């Protein structure tokens, strides 16, 4: 079919609902960009943290 | 909805900030401003002890 793609894997616990799924939602629970914050040059590790 | 196909929810847990402050028990100038212009006797059967 082509090259293969890999599949990695993160534990969740069983009630994180999937309303936030279904949705561009981010892996790792947090918006977690450098784009997002306020421009305080201290802010992302806060924004992600 | 909110401002994209994304879903929200406000509960009912939702009203903490709002019915918990110490304002619910502050009604000095309700009594007050009702007590002009007088009531007759009511005849006060439960209204008396």
């Amino acid at each position: 079919h082509g090259q293969d793609a890999v599949c990695e894997f993160i534990a969740t616990p069983v009630a994180t609902d999937i309303n936030y799924f279904r949705r561009p939602c981010n892996p790792r629970g947090r918006a977690a960009g450098g784009v997002y914050a306020g421009d305080k040059e201290g802010d992302v590790i806060a924004l992600m943290y | 909805w909110g401002k994209d196909h994304q879903v929200l929810r406000l509960s009912m847990e939702n009203a903490v900030g709002t019915v918990c402050h110490p304002s619910l028990m502050n009604i000095d100038a309700a009594v007050g401003g009702v007590n002009h212009d007088p009531v007759e006797a009511a005849n006060p059967y439960g209204a008396y002890v």
